[PDB]
């Protein structure tokens, strides 16, 4: 039987990274994780079974067959940034942080440099999706590389349709009542 | 029609599908006629602009054949000019987008010791 990832739709920062990790595992190893939605402002942004702290790590470590490439130590570096730095709605702070990424991506297609993405790419793209301040900074590309990178992953339905799944899900939550 | 077209189709992705917008069709158009004339080199600067915003030549999730045809003619011409560079570290900064594209595809198509390009980081 699966885990239950429960994510919250009224949350100020919506846990898109976690939704996207869950969808990857499901894509390769079907029924590994059940996704559950809950519209309610007194509720954590994400919950894996019981754990509320460190949920992304938990998913990522658990299914280590799917999450293997990239030097562990280094995936930690960029998961950190993502979680504690690319969420903040403060243009002065963001810009500095986006620059770090934009330099990292100079001679690269993916963050840690491989031929395919890693957990780092997930943590970051998710963070930037939740923080809607970043929408305008792209869309109109203050940091060229970051805009090129983000645009790529957007084309992958596991990433770029992550939003609809949520919209649809919350629609169904209102039906199942009401 | 050549060696690298083979090893691309040895790979899951040729494969498919696309695809193709009115935009994207006309894009891979001008990049094939560029090759027909023989005038790759004097369009490096365009290629670099294209590659600045788009990860692959025709704005696709994975490389298309165009991304290989062009790469075949591009790879030598780039690495030649990295030799003849005086600053290079200009060249690098001047052509960093063609450079990350190369670096991707030369590993995707398993080019030999050879052949392959330095790539510093």
């Amino acid at each position: 039987m699966p885990s239950t990832l429960t994510i919250n739709g009224k949350a100020p920062i919506v846990a898109y990274a976690e939704l996207i990790a869950a969808r990857i595992v499901n894509a390769l190893a079907p029924n590994s994780i059940a996704i559950k939605l809950v519209d309610d402002k007194k509720a954590p942004a994400a919950k894996l079974d019981d754990a509320t702290e460190d949920v992304f790590n938990k998913i990522t470590s658990k299914f280590a067959a799917i999450f293997d490439n990239g030097d562990k130590e280094q995936v930690a570096k960029w998961v950190n940034l993502a979680q504690k730095e690319l969420v903040i709605k403060n243009f002065a702070k963001l810009s500095q942080s986006l620059e770090t990424l934009d330099s990292q991506l100079n001679l690269r297609t993916f963050i840690l440099g491989g031929l395919k993405y890693s957990a780092a790419d997930v943590a970051c793209w998710g963070a930037l999706r939740s923080n809607g301040m970043c929408g305008s900074i792209i869309k109109n590309k203050v940091d060229v590389n970051v805009s090129r990178w983000y645009t790529l992953l957007e084309m992958d339905p596991i990433f770029g349709e992550a939003h609809d799944f949520l919209s649809k899900s919350l629609l169904e939550l209102k039906k199942s009542a009401n | 029609m050549s060696d690298l077209v083979t090893k691309f189709e040895s790979l899951i992705i040729s494969k498919y599908p696309v695809s193709f917008t009115k935009e994207q069709s006309a894009q891979a158009a001008q990049w094939e006629s560029v090759l027909k004339s023989g005038q790759i080199q004097p369009h490096l600067d365009q290629l670099n602009l294209v590659l600045r915003d788009n990860t692959f030549i025709v704005s696709t999730l994975y490389p298309t054949s165009t991304d290989v045809h062009v790469f075949e003619v591009a790879l030598p011409l780039i690495k030649d000019l990295v030799a003849s560079s005086k600053d290079v570290k200009s060249t690098y900064t001047t052509y960093r987008h063609i450079l990350r594209w190369i670096d991707y595809m030369q590993n995707l198509l398993e080019v030999s010791s050879t052949d392959k390009l330095e790539i510093n980081h």
